[PDB]
């Protein structure tokens, strides 16, 4: 019964402008202490913005003058417009009701907001190799360099290898690009017994790649 | 006002006692409240003026302090509360604050990494970059370092690493390690080395290779 | 005969911030002269008339409201400000001509373990008008359903209490409010 349903979340670049909505049902925006709260991947919850019942609102230090929330009682929905959108705006944003002196109670799923500059990139898929020196366990993997924007997806032997696979979270260069690198573990004396490939897959940019993974000769 | 929160990683097994300590700057008698957050997921209240129990929250949770000093205490934990935590200052309009937040993992006995490292492709040298990938793979705890070589120069500012999330069925962590330099800098050196220090390694380990000998 | 302002300034008890007092004051002459030097007050701020030169002025009715707040509401009894207090507590109109007079009075309304006696409206549908006072205490009904005076989820008690303790920081510690308007 009770829930709130974000939308309008995507990728912008800097400077540019997008529109949150939370359609909400259960309870009754206007009725409510409303509110926005942020959070960047891998940090914590920020404060954004809050709408009384009343109508009056207030706005945390770093979104005054570019964020503006309201809402809409014939729709039941509350909004967020966000203007000179920023790359430190990356985040997920929730809405929230505030039932008692800030306690969120009600929470949406989140929508993602992306900001960069970047443009849509395909990934470059090179061999991790492995050691050309030990015996025991052997570690092979790909790197997935330079995409835009998330997410990829990596599979080994077209889902036939699972056991011992490690796909790493993604890091962000400076560039603006992501990369990540995508490992498994196998037992030594199968490097020349068994194929070793990763498929890597990115939606965005329509691209597939297949990577045999062989030790260096 | 700020909120500090100890400690910032935890280490428990199912069936002990958790407490978790948010601390205020200023006395703010019993305005807090706590949340639990899992990956992907929405915060979610647990607690509420500071030992109000949110509803439908088990009751191993409780809250409980006043003033500057404030816990949250699992009385016996069980699988599903193994997730980050955090404090937040109540009745603090135009301005609430959050905790740093805890993080609550599976302990389980100390395991050493497997450390591997990995020179640049032929084909990404061609492309005028150079990558070295030094892996660390099912360790536990989670604490552990990297140290890049460069003919014995220690590296700083050239590279990123991330780690995966406690394994669901070792509880170990693996950690990727990626050190980025231009083909022109890569080709000035020969040794490219990773040291790893870490609580299961009596002393650091050091994979290496040297440029051009396979 | 002066005016009856130590009745106000130095009453026993003050009124809770939504249930505010209001004194009418009429036929006295008051010495504003002597509230102003009295340096024991944190708040002294007068719209629309200089302070020290009151003195020397005849209004046809002077309204002495008072009540408690926090010590970080009270910055909200001003015109146009905008929260809690302000909204939904005791409202000064944009136009106003008068002054706000506060001071800390942790000593006299804190108690240990917390005075629950002084309390503040949480929830208010609408804002209040200027000069407004709402003292009921009806669930306040937050969604579709209505309430029939249970309190529960989305039906809420619309007051709460400041729970002033002695030990407080001084953002949370009790502040009596003296606001005096000139018709
Ligand atoms: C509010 O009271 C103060 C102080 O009250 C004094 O002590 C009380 C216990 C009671 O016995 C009062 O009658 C006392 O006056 C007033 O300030 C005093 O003013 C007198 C001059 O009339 C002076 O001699 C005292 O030293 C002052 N004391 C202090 C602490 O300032 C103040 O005037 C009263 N406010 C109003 C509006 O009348």
């Amino acid at each position: 019964q009770v829930q709130l349903v974000e939308s309008g979340g995507g990728l912008i670049q800097p400077g540019g402008s997008l529109r949150l909505s939370c359609a909400a049902s259960g309870l009754t925006v206007n009725r409510n202490y409303m509110s926005w709260i942020r959070q960047a991947p891998g940090k914590g919850l920020e404060w954004v913005s809050v709408i009384y019942s009343g109508g009056s609102t207030f706005y945390a230090d770093s979104v005054k003058g570019r964020f503006t929330i309201s809402r809409d009682n014939s729709k039941n929905t509350l909004s967020l417009q966000m203007n000179s959108l920023r790359a430190e705006d990356t985040a997920i944003y929730y809405c929230a009701r505030d039932f008692y002196e800030g306690s969120f109670d009600i929470w949406g799923q989140g929508t993602m907001v992306t900001v960069s500059s970047a443009s849509t990139k395909g990934p470059s898929v090179f061999p991790l190799a492995p050691s050309s020196t030990s015996g025991g366990t052997a570690a092979l993997g790909c790197l997935v360099k330079d995409y835009f924007p998330e997410p990829v997806t990596v599979s080994w032997n077209s889902g036939a290898l699972t056991s011992g696979v490690h796909t790493f979270p993604a890091v962000l260069q400076s560039s603006g690009l992501y990369s990540l690198s995508s490992v498994v573990t196998v037992p030594s004396s199968s490097l020349g017994t068994q194929t070793y490939i990763c498929n890597v897959n990115h939606k965005p940019s329509n691209t597939k790649v297949d990577k045999k993974v062989e030790p260096k000769s | 006002i700020q909120l500090t929160q100890s400690p910032s990683f935890l280490s428990a097994s199912i069936g002990d006692r958790v407490t978790i300590t948010c601390r205020a700057s200023q006395g703010i008698s019993s305005y807090l409240a706590w949340y639990q957050q899992k990956p992907g997921k929405a915060p979610k209240l647990l607690i509420y003026a500071a030992s109000t129990l949110q509803s439908g929250v088990p009751s191993r949770f409780s809250g409980s302090g006043s003033g500057t000093e404030f816990t949250l205490t699992i009385s016996s934990l069980q699988p599903e509360d193994f997730a980050s935590y955090y404090c937040q200052q109540l009745n603090s309009y135009p301005a609430p604050v959050f905790g740093p937040g805890t993080k609550v993992d599976i302990k389980r006995t100390v395991a050493a990494p497997s450390v591997f490292i990995f020179p640049p492709s032929d084909e990404q040298l061609k492309s005028g970059t150079a990558s070295v990938v030094c892996l660390l793979n099912n360790f536990y705890p989670r604490e552990a370092k990297v140290q890049w070589k460069v003919d014995n120069a220690l590296q700083s500012g050239n590279s990123q690493e991330s780690v995966t999330e406690q394994d669901s069925k070792d509880s170990t962590y693996s950690l990727s390690s990626t050190l980025t330099l231009s083909k022109a800098d890569y080709e000035k050196h020969k040794v490219y080395a990773c040291e790893v220090t870490h609580q299961g390694l009596s002393s650091p380990v050091t994979k290496s290779f040297n440029r051009g000998e396979c | 005969n002066l005016c009856p302002f130590g009745e106000v300034f130095n009453a026993t008890r003050f009124a809770s911030v939504y249930a505010w007092n209001r004194k009418r004051i009429s036929n006295c002459v008051a010495d504003y002269s002597v509230l102003y030097n009295s340096a024991s007050f944190s708040t002294f701020k007068c719209y629309g008339v200089s302070p020290t030169k009151l003195n020397d002025l005849c209004f046809t009715n002077v309204y002495a409201d008072s009540f408690v707040i926090r010590g970080d509401e009270v910055r909200q009894i001003a015109p146009g400000q905008t929260g809690k207090i302000a909204d939904y507590n005791y409202k000064l109109p944009d136009d106003f001509t008068g002054c706000v007079i506060a001071w800390n009075s942790n000593n006299l309304d804190s108690k240990v373990g917390g005075n629950y006696n002084y309390l503040y409206r949480l929830f208010r549908k609408s804002n209040l008008k200027p000069f407004e006072r709402d003292i009921s205490t009806e669930i306040y009904q937050a969604g579709s359903t209505p309430c029939n005076g249970v309190e529960g989820f989305n039906c809420y008690f619309p007051l709460q209490s400041y729970g002033f303790q002695p030990t407080y920081g001084v953002g949370y510690q009790p502040y009596r409010v003296v606001v005096l308007s000139f018709e």
